[PDB]
């Protein structure tokens, strides 16, 4: 039986260079085939073609890289939405409609400091890439937008470098105060943004700091009977006040961006600063008795306002201060499930990891989660499982559990629900979801098992992965053929072939500088009956570590933990290989960023930890469509806001 | 803050009317960028007394006047010629 299988990426970006793997099986006579981009809805303009030779010594297996140019697509009047990816050979002549984006690239803006005052000068940078990574080098139109959404600054610069250096944005000497945002753009042929955030707050200097550090962050069960509230005052670096007069006010909120507070008028308190510490408690219960709200059930997601006035006796100075919110929390966790498909394969087990997070997200270890499960089976007929207790580790705070299913399982509804010791079963966490099994005619499935998955994946070693196919047909499977996307480009392709009576067994695939944010590895196989064949697929995610392509390291010669003010000291760059090095020394008392690959990873294409409902889920949500004999794509290229996580 | 925006647009209307830019020993295109850099800085100044109603008050949240709106179309309704 002759089938091919041609994988491309979901989406077409405008100026990229895609690649277009192309896997035929079962021929002996080598041949060849052009992969064509053509317009739509005509098939007249190629925008980019290519060649590819599938002969014996490439296994049946090539690779064409096209290319859509902005300089051929009519702009103006419409954005081009479609184009056809067709392939012709004397074998095949198959066509499918693709959609294309102009999203091409990133846009990184920098400011050095995330609070200015006035009169001092907002300094930025851009740092532009492609879709491929590398220095765009396109000219790029910075826009500055006041709080009042006005156009106040648009300043353009040309690339040359990837690191465009615009001119310092000068704070007036007397400015409008509030949020500032500064959106980044390519002037021509592509949609891609970039949005930076500043804040611009007025400077008036204390006679002395007052903070207010509460006790907890957000207030549940414990800290509803009883929350202790500190408040410290000093004048500079050791000058702490020694009597002063505090009042203290306390207002429920609803939220952070309605700025009305309904007041508790009986909750002010008054008590007396002793050399810098006073400790006061709020007994919340009894306070909000007015406005009544009379439980924890209520009050949920809301706020308190702690205003504090702290009077000095000495000079008779009146420093102010304020909390913004602390969240009236009803249970102290939130519950998500980390690296988990929804997705089983019947005969195989289902890893569950769920994670702990607390209300201001961090992962707290050390919290009992209890596993409860459901499997309704094909002839809806609800069986229940043993239930199954776990520890939240520490490290990451991710627990682990595992269900092995029974055979002819369908869909699994299973509730998780945190068992903490000192809390009602009313304020403990609980969340429910519900897995659906892979559907499949002539029942046949795959489970592809990264090994080592606790730990990331260091570049320069090799992956080691495990492949188990479920079959009433295993004797007639012969290869089993992957793919490796990274960044929603499919970089590696290959076939292993099967070994003929072992029942599993393991690929073996090197991970290289392509990959190293995370990628997916997608693995199928071909089971031909007397009908219509039939591609078998499962994929997974990785989660290669963060070893970027010429390892700069900075460092300051001399290395002490102290210096002196006014100190001349060397910065001592290092890099791999040649490269820009963009410098900034910022004071970190502002912070109270650059987190990058977390935004870098947003190129790429499909959601989930894998899996899929039939087989062309499991190519759509990597990140790929196809176009076979054996089955058809037939997915709907809807929004789909997914949310999954991923990674602790 | 309009008259800090002022001197450097008379010299502007000066430079750039009489075509005078054979005067630097700098490149006189990039001379000519940071003087139209301080009138874009100084027109930024007057942003802030502008009221809800596109009208120009004297102090700081103060009420609107007659008499700084026609002194800021005045000043504004001249470095429109060198100033977008």
């Amino acid at each position: 039986e002759q089938t091919y299988v041609i994988s491309a990426p979901k989406i077409f970006r405008v100026g990229a260079s895609e690649n277009i793997v192309i896997q035929v099986y079962g021929y002996t006579e080598a041949f060849d085939a052009t992969i064509s981009i053509k317009s739509y809805p005509d098939k007249k303009f190629s925008y980019s073609s290519g060649h590819v030779h599938l002969s014996s010594e490439n296994k049946f297996q090539n690779s064409a890289i096209l290319t859509i140019q902005p300089k051929q697509l009519p702009g103006g009047q419409n954005p081009v939405s479609y184009v056809y990816l067709e392939v012709v050979s004397k074998h095949f002549s198959k066509s499918k409609r693709m959609p294309i984006t102009y999203d091409n690239g990133f846009l990184f803006i920098h400011t050095d400091k995330p609070v200015y005052t006035p009169d001092q000068s907002v300094k930025v940078r851009v740092y532009s890439l492609n879709d491929d990574l590398k220095p765009a080098k396109r000219e790029t139109v910075l826009t500055f937008i006041d709080p009042e959404g006005s156009e106040v600054d648009m300043v353009e610069e040309i690339d040359h470098i990837g690191i465009i250096s615009f001119p310092d944005f000068k704070i007036p000497s007397n400015p409008r105060y509030g949020m500032w945002t500064i959106k980044a753009k390519y002037k021509e042929d592509f949609s891609t943004t970039g949005t930076a955030y500043f804040e611009v707050k007025e400077y008036v200097l204390p006679h002395f700091s007052v903070s207010i550090e509460p006790e907890y962050n957000f207030i549940g069960y414990k800290n509803f009977k009883n929350f202790e509230i500190t408040i410290k005052a000093r004048y500079f670096y050791n000058k702490v006040v020694t009597e002063a007069d505090v009042y203290i006010t306390f207002g429920i909120r609803e939220d952070l961006k309605d700025d009305q507070k309904e007041m508790m008028q009986t909750a002010m308190q008054n008590t007396m600063l002793i050399n810098g510490i006073a400790q006061v408690t709020f007994d919340s219960e009894t306070a909000v008795k007015e406005l009544s709200y009379y439980s924890l059930e209520d009050l949920n997601n809301k706020y308190l306002y702690i205003a504090v006035t702290v009077i000095e006796s000495t000079g008779g100075f009146s420093e102010e201060a304020e909390i913004p919110g602390i969240k009236y929390v009803l249970s102290p966790y939130k519950l998500n499930l980390v690296a988990t498909p929804l997705f089983l394969k019947p005969g195989i087990p289902y890893p569950i990891k769920v994670q702990v997070k607390d209300s201001l997200d961090q992962l707290v270890g050390g919290v009992p989660v209890t596993l409860n499960a459901q499997t309704i089976d094909v002839n809806q007929e609800t069986s229940d499982l043993d239930p199954s207790k776990s520890v939240t580790r520490v490290d990451d705070g991710v627990a682990s559990f595992v269900l092995n299913l029974p055979s002819g399982v369908t869909v699994l509804e299973f509730n998780v629900k945190t068992d903490a010791p000192d809390l009602p079963e009313e304020n403990q966490a609980r969340e429910g979801y519900r897995a659906i099994a892979y559907s499949s005619l002539s029942q046949s499935y795959l489970y592809i098992d990264w090994t080592d998955n606790h730990k990331a994946l260091l570049v320069g070693e090799h992956l080691n992965i495990i492949v188990t196919p479920k079959s009433p047909y295993i004797d007639k499977i012969t290869h089993y053929n992957y793919l490796i996307l990274s960044k929603g480009k499919i970089i590696h392709f290959g076939t292993r072939e099967k070994f003929s009576d072992a029942s599993y067994q393991s690929i073996n695939i090197p991970v290289t500088q392509n990959m190293v944010p995370s990628s997916r590895l997608l693995v199928y196989y071909i089971v031909t009956g007397e009908q219509t064949a039939e591609l078998v697929s499962d994929s997974v995610w990785l989660n290669i570590e963060e070893k970027c392509g010429n390892q700069l390291q900075v460092h300051l010669s001399p290395d002490a933990d102290a210096y002196s003010p006014g100190q001349t000291v060397s910065l001592n760059m290092a890099t791999g290989m040649d490269s820009w090095v963009a410098l900034a020394a910022v004071d970190s008392a502002v912070y109270g960023l650059e987190r990058v690959f977390q935004f870098l990873e947003k190129s790429d294409l499909g959601c989930g930890a894998g899996g899929g409902l039939n087989n062309a889920n499991v190519f759509h949500l990597a990140g790929l469509t196809f176009l076979t004999n054996a089955n058809a794509d037939d997915s709907q290229e809807n929004d789909e806001p997914c949310k999954e996580i991923l990674r602790p | 803050e309009l008259m800090s925006v002022v001197p450097v647009f008379y010299v502007f209307h000066y430079l750039e009317t009489g075509n005078h830019w054979n005067i630097f020993h700098s490149d006189p295109l990039i001379e000519k960028q940071k003087l139209k850099k301080k009138l874009k800085e100084g027109m930024l100044s007057i942003m802030s007394y502008r009221n809800a109603d596109y009208s120009y008050s004297v102090w700081k949240g103060g009420s609107a006047s007659t008499w700084l709106t026609a002194f800021a179309l005045r000043v504004l309704g001249q470095v429109n010629k060198y100033v977008e």
